[PDB]
């Protein structure tokens, strides 16, 4: 298989990057601010130019003194590792990175279109072509991070972007990890959540396929598998074993589904013997062209609106807060390797 | 509906992660 051999020349490329990662690669003066695009509990993304090139981006900035009060200063520092040492076409790329007294900073690709959530919430719900025309590209995108020994932990439509042909591009790795065995973090959000999270049980990729379910459910319904108003009635439900599906739902979305959404460990689908092929091989997506698809040649559904390499139509408006920069350096051993 | 009772629901917004 050349998809074999496609992932072997990747691993090869992502262990050189992974174990001498690259560090200091611009400081903040080379950027002009221009808008808050989000905010965190501990960081901020904000529309930047790039004076030498006049190349727009997405600048993350994280005050450490919140990401240390928040104990994530181990998944602030694999986001990092990991982000520069990855190469896919549906994965936002990380441009440099750098830190100063008080912040650490990811210059990310600016993607104008903005996030699928805010698409989908106005469009109600996709069709089931448009839905898998997405979901393909999270297949292709998981059996590459997975093959690297990565867990991704965080899909959900207000981490998928859509770039000017109209295909995905994943950001938020702020909880993906590398790891070859099992690992125990109370991580993601309410409504992806796989069983053996909710349960404290320790857990796998198999995480990340399930929450592909949630997602294929939510593009093609409009509303997710499981939810209520609040989280602990939203586990209960995610637990209990049961999921209904809209009348519209194809037999073979609901078959997958069944198949994704799948309490059972050794039954969820990604998660046998054959992996990734019986997803790649369900019914559902006969019609999908996966080289197609990797290579960017099918006609995507939607292509958003384009007013300016740095118009911020699609985003919704933030208060313009200050870029603090303490004279005294801040947690300087906890981000070293940043 | 099902949808109604979702639009009518207090998680229709961006949701935030769970960190603990
Ligand atoms: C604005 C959306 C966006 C992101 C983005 O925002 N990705 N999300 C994240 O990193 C989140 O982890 C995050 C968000 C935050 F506002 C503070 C944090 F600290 C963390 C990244 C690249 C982009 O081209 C665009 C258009």
């Amino acid at each position: 298989e050349s998809v074999k051999e496609f992932l072997a020349k990747a691993k090869e490329d992502f262990l050189k990057k992974w174990e001498s990662p690259a560090q200091n690669t611009a400081h903040l003066d080379q950027f002009e601010r221009i808008k808050t695009l989000g905010t965190g509990s501990f960081g901020r993304v904000m529309l930047v130019k790039h004076k030498e090139t006049g190349n727009h981006y997405a600048m993350k900035i994280l005050d450490k003194q919140k990401v240390v009060k928040l104990k994530q200063i181990e998944h602030t520092l694999n986001e990092k590792r990991i982000l520069q040492a990855v190469n896919f076409p549906f994965l936002v790329k990380l441009e440099f990175s750098f830190k100063d007294n008080s912040n650490l900073y990811m210059v990310m690709e600016y993607v104008p279109g903005g996030e699928m959530f805010s698409h989908l919430r106005r469009i109600g719900r996709f069709s089931e072509p448009h839905a898998r025309f997405y979901a393909a590209q999270i297949v292709l995108t998981f059996e590459y991070l997975h093959s690297l020994d990565l867990i991704y932990r965080d899909l959900k439509p207000e981490n998928l972007l859509i770039d000017q042909q109209g295909y995905i591009q994943v950001t938020d790795f702020g909880f993906a990890k590398r790891v070859k065995g099992r690992t125990w973090t109370l991580c993601g959000t309410p409504e992806y959540l796989a069983p053996e999270i909710i349960l404290s049980k320790g857990y796998n990729k198999a995480v990340d396929w399930w929450a592909l379910g949630v997602l294929i459910y939510e593009m093609a319904a409009g509303y997710p598998p499981f939810f209520a108003d609040q989280p602990i009635q939203i586990y209960e439900k995610i637990v209990s074993g049961k999921v209904r599906f809209p009348s519209h739902f194809s037999s073979d979305l609901k078959d997958l589904l069944r198949n994704l959404l799948q309490v059972d460990l050794t039954k969820r689908f990604g998660n046998l013997k054959n992996g990734v092929n019986d997803i790649k091989n369900h019914k559902w997506f006969a019609t999908t062209d996966w080289i197609a698809i990797y290579q960017r040649k099918v006609e995507a559904p939607f292509i958003p609106k384009f007013k300016g390499p740095g118009d911020t139509s699609n985003f919704d408006d933030y208060e313009e807060e200050e870029i603090r920069v303490s004279i005294n350096e801040k947690c300087g051993k906890e981000f070293s390797e940043f | 509906t099902t949808y109604a009772d979702f639009i009518a629901s207090g998680r229709t917004g961006r949701r935030n992660a769970i960190h603990d």
